[PDB]
């Protein structure tokens, strides 16, 4: 039947859920604990610091301007 | 207690159990490899050099329930302050039945209790076990795969909390099942 019955297969039906959830690419991202390791912000909805620079970045291929930015 | 003591002509003859006793009491003398001397605290010792036979020799009691003193205890020459029939200890609390698992130990085994647990979301069960350890009194003798019922006490060793009080015995190689009961 592609997935396992029967009435004493509890064990079994949460053992294939728990493994096969990290499949998902939001899951272990939000849940795994290496992007909150990574994150700058430290899990975060905002932070503070000091401007040491002022810059111009190029835009990528169909748009041309210089967007205005600052290392922080 | 309203009959009295129906007519047997041999029972004064049959309570040779007292000299039987007596010996006994006299071998475990001898066995000079123990450094103590066994024996009941509710007996006097006294007793034994007597000859008009008028003083018990040895205790036991019932244990209530339902459930009757076997008579390999009645007539044992074995000392034991943890059985639940002629020891120092008593019966109280939850009753339960299990399979003997292992019976390695020095007056104590192993016993493997099944049961069934729910889960709701997958709206099945699983299948559990646990083992406890109970303590066996030699009125008693058992192997792997039989069944047991035994009956809380008070603590008597770090993992010891329950008595071996009813033996029901299975054949050697059968088939071993779930068997929850
Ligand atoms: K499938
Ligand atoms: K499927
Ligand atoms: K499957
Ligand atoms: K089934
Ligand atoms: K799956
Ligand atoms: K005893
Ligand atoms: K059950
Ligand atoms: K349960
Ligand atoms: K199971
Ligand atoms: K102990
Ligand atoms: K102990
Ligand atoms: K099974």
């Amino acid at each position: 039947m592609s997935k396992t019955s029967g009435l004493y297969t509890a064990r079994k039906l949460r053992t294939v859920r728990r493994v096969n959830r990290w499949a998902d690419k939001k899951y272990r991202k939000a849940h795994l604990g290496t992007w909150l390791k990574a994150n700058p912000l430290e899990g975060a909805c905002m932070a503070r610091g000091i401007v040491t620079q002022k810059i111009g970045i190029s835009a990528k291929q169909p748009n041309s301007a210089v967007r205005k930015a600052v290392r922080v | 207690r309203h009959p009295l003591r129906p007519d047997p002509d041999r029972e004064r003859r049959a309570l040779e159990r007292a000299e039987n006793l007596r010996k006994a009491a006299y071998e475990m003398a001898e066995n000079q490899h123990e450094r103590a001397y066994h024996k009941q605290s509710q007996i006097f010792q006294g007793r034994f050099l007597r000859k008009d036979n008028a003083r018990c020799l040895r205790f036991y009691k019932s244990i209530g329930m339902g459930y009757h003193t076997p008579i390999t205890a009645i007539n044992g020459t074995y000392i034991d302050k943890k059985c639940p029939f002629t020891g120092n200890v008593s019966i109280r609390g939850r009753i339960l039945r299990g399979v003997v698992h292992s019976a390695k130990m020095q007056r104590s085994i192993i016993v493997r209790r099944d049961y069934l647990h729910f889960v709701q979301k997958y709206k099945r069960y699983e299948r559990r076990h646990k083992h406890v350890a109970a303590h066996l009194s030699p009125c008693f003798r058992v192997k792997e795969g039989d069944i047991v019922t035994i009956g809380e006490c008070r603590p008597l060793s770090k993992t010891i909390r329950f008595n071996v009080i009813k033996v029901e015995p299975v054949s050697e190689a059968a088939k071993k099942r779930f068997s929850p009961f």
